[PDB]
């Protein structure tokens, strides 16, 4: 069970997608963000968790900011420059790599 | 209703003789195995000696093969015993109790029916 | 943590073995069976299906062998990442039923001793499609994933949430169909077989009560070895009388029981030239009413003598005390998925004996063979 | 000669235990252990026939199990009246019947 969150704006503005996850699902799982461009794949945007230092796409590491929050059990995406091609659906994912592998993927939101 | 009566019992010197009998009613001796088992005042129950009247068959206990003579009389539906010989130990309160024949269930019903104990002292 | 690197850089060299093993064994399994037995009964189906089974499962093995050497670095793609699982997956699942089936024909031939190669043909077929069907999650969500923005790549299992509950299924389906239905067919298919076994093996021991105490009668003439060997005569009688593998079986010892009466009868006099005459007299009543049902309780239990019991007593056993680990293991990782438990500890537990716990758990499949050559001692000339 | 011993000499309880009473035998008696009650200036009654078979108008209170040469008489709940000696019987055959001692429970 992975949430979601978001909305459109135009160019130049800012919006925080936010995910919230169970208890289980953010603890140990590395929580992170893949945005999936329209006639492409999903790439890694944002990680947040999961005992490793935060990790940013070169594309989006001058202005974009994974936080979390310990008390209600989500994580934010903070854009601060949304323009070029970052008109895309964002899906945030939970990949725990163990010897059973999980990716827990999320309802993607259209932002523009 | 079936059911069993003794008879004979008395008092008596050692060596002396007694006609314990054990009379029936209900069922038949010819279909029955009428047995005696006794027991000493106060202690327990011991096997004495049978009668098969269907297979003319008898036996004994080995402290009593020798020396007391069994029979039955299946027209007075009536067992009987004689008594040859008495001792000490002899004394006993004598029970006259009933088994059925091995073809069937009545044989695994053991002694089902028992007399109402005759006293015999020496 | 990294610690757990020096344990892990030996899981896939035991891996290797077992391939080799395997890919050994169950070759010559397959041979043997085809060739020297001829598939000639319906057991010799069902152990040829489970050794091919073997060898699609062993073909697939030595990419995980390297996916885990190279520490979670699948790079044979998504074509090959959905089938390697699929083929683990259907390997457990055609295993199990394999090993059902197995059972249930033991328990039907030792207990129901009553064309069928066809119906066991068939009923493999049905094995095969169901467990391919019961590999579904495999062949869907598996698929390669990219760990974070690097090249790294993982056969992850992809639980698309707000569209999938399989997480909790998954876990439980494995759980469930795979070890718990199974066990329950296999367990009550081992008990009445046992039962069976109980009942034919108190008529032979009754009977033989009977055999050797009559031999006593015929050598002494003490006049009371006479009196001690039949009674033990009548009291073994009497407790073959219960052993029920029906009028007829009853009959047939009434009359046995009367005749030890009627020798116990001379006996007490001391007529013992006439007491072994009517001793004598049970040899002929045996073979009327006795022997009949005297040669099922032998023959029950001559099934036992056959190496295929041995078999596939010591497959199923090894099967399902090898899946013990992860398949415990495996529904703690579903207690825990739900939130059941919130301990640090259980988690690390359950993600550090899981690897082995596969490895146990598939350690069978190279094994199977190994039981073939140790019991079957027709197996070991071949 | 099959000696038969009761191992319970005089089983002491109050009403509404379970008793319990072991028998033994020498040799191989089969199921054919039958078990009594005599209350005492009476003869004694059957209870249990075949070791295991509850007789015609009984409470079935007494149950009999054998486990081989092994032979129990259990009550379920002591009643009052249920106290009386019990004695033990095997009957393999008509000349080889030997009694138990007598168990009485107080
Ligand atoms: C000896 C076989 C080793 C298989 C294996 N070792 C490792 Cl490590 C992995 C990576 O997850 N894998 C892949 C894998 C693990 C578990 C399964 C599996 C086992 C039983 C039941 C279901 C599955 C399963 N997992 N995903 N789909 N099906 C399948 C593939």
């Amino acid at each position: 069970l992975v949430e979601s969150g978001g909305g459109l704006v135009q160019p130049g503005g800012s919006l925080r997608l936010s995910c919230a996850a169970s208890g289980y699902i953010y603890s140990r799982y590395r929580m992170g963000w893949y945005r999936q461009a329209p006639g492409k794949g999903r790439e890694f945007v944002a990680a947040i968790s999961g005992g490793s230092s935060t990790n940013y796409a070169d594309s989006v590491k001058g202005r974009f900011t994974i936080s979390r929050d310990n008390s209600k059990n989500t994580v934010y995406l903070q854009m601060n420059s949304l323009r070029a091609e970052d008109t895309a659906v964002y899906y945030c994912a939970a990949y725990k790599i163990d010897s059973n592998p999980r990716v827990y993927w999320g309802q993607g939101t259209q932002v523009t | 209703e079936v059911q069993l009566v003794e008879s004979g019992g008395g008092l008596v010197q050692p060596g002396g003789s007694l006609r314990l009998s054990c009379a029936a009613s209900g069922f038949n001796v010819v279909d029955f195995s009428l047995h005696w088992v006794r027991q000493a005042p106060g202690k327990g129950l011991e096997w004495v000696a049978y009668i098969s009247s269907s297979s003319g068959s008898t036996s004994y206990a080995d402290s009593v093969k020798g020396r007391f003579t069994i029979s039955a009389d299946t027209s007075k539906n009536t067992a009987y015993l004689q008594m040859n010989s008495l001792r000490a130990e002899d004394t006993a309160v004598y029970y006259c109790a009933r088994w059925g024949y091995w073809p069937g269930e009545p044989w695994w019903k053991a002694f089902d029916y028992w007399g109402q104990g005759t006293l015999v002292t020496v | 943590a990294g610690r757990h690197n020096y344990i892990f850089v030996m899981i896939p060299t035991l891996y290797s073995i077992i391939f080799v093993v395997g890919i050994f064994g169950n070759s010559l399994v397959v041979i043997v069976i085809y060739f020297y037995m001829k598939l000639k009964t319906v057991a010799s189906v069902f152990l040829l299906n489970l050794a091919l089974a073997d060898l699609c499962f062993l073909l697939t093995l030595p990419l995980w062998a390297v996916y885990t050497a190279m520490e979670y670095r699948w790079p044979f793609g998504n074509y090959l990442c959905k089938i390697a699982s699929a083929s683990v997956s259907f390997n457990l699942y055609a295993s199990v039923f394999l090993l059902t089936c197995l059972s249930i024909d033991r328990y039907l031939a030792i207990v129901h001793p009553m064309r069928t190669m066809l119906v066991a043909k068939v009923t493999c077929i049905i094995i095969w499609l169901l467990a391919g069907l019961a590999s579904l999650p495999a062949i869907i969500h598996r698929n390669v994933f990219f760990i974070e923005n690097t090249n790294i790549t993982v056969c992850a299992f992809h639980y698309e949430s707000q569209n999938s509950t399989l997480p909790i299924g998954l876990g439980l389906t494995k759980n469930i169909l795979g070890f718990l239905f199974p066990f329950l067919i296999i367990l009550t298919s081992y008990t009445l077989i046992w039962k069976a076994l109980k009942k034919a093996y108190d008529l032979e021991d009754n009977w033989e009560t009977l055999n050797d105490n009559l031999k006593v009668i015929e050598k002494a003439d003490n006049a009371a070895q006479v009196k001690d060997a039949l009674t033990k005569m009548r009291a073994a009688a009497l407790d073959a009388q219960k052993a029920t593998p029906m009028k007829d079986f009853r009959h047939g010892f009434d009359i046995l029981v009367g005749q030890i009466d009627d020798a116990l009868k001379l006996a007490n006099e001391g007529k013992v030239k006439e007491a072994q005459a009517a001793a004598e007299q049970l040899k002929t009543t045996r073979n009327a009413y006795i022997q009949k049902y005297l040669e099922r309780a032998r023959s029950t239990l001559d099934k036992l003598n056959d190496d295929i019991f041995k078999i596939i007593m010591a497959i199923v056993l090894f099967f399902f005390f090898s899946w013990i680990p992860h398949q415990i293991f495996t529904f703690l990782d579903v207690l825990i998925q739900l939130g059941i438990i919130r301990d640090c500890r259980i988690a690390d537990i359950v993600d550090t004996a899981m690897p082995i716990t596969i490895c146990i758990a598939y350690f069978n499949n190279c094994l199977n063979p190994l039981f073939y050559g140790f019991l079957g001692k027709k197996f070991k000339r071949y | 000669d099959i000696q038969m011993t009761q191992s319970p000499s005089s089983l002491s309880a109050s009403v509404g235990d379970r008793v319990t009473i072991t028998c033994r035998a020498s040799q191989s008696v089969s199921s054919a252990v039958a078990w009594y009650q005599q209350k005492p200036g009476k003869a004694p009654k059957l209870l249990i026939y075949s070791a295991s078979s509850l007789y015609s108008g009984v409470p079935s209170r007494f149950s009999g199990s054998r486990s081989g040469t092994d032979f129990t008489l259990t009550i379920s709940s002591l009643q009052p009246e249920d106290f009386a000696t019990y004695y033990c019987q095997q009957y393999l055959y008509y000349s080889l019947v030997t009694f138990g001692q007598g168990t009485k429970v107080e």
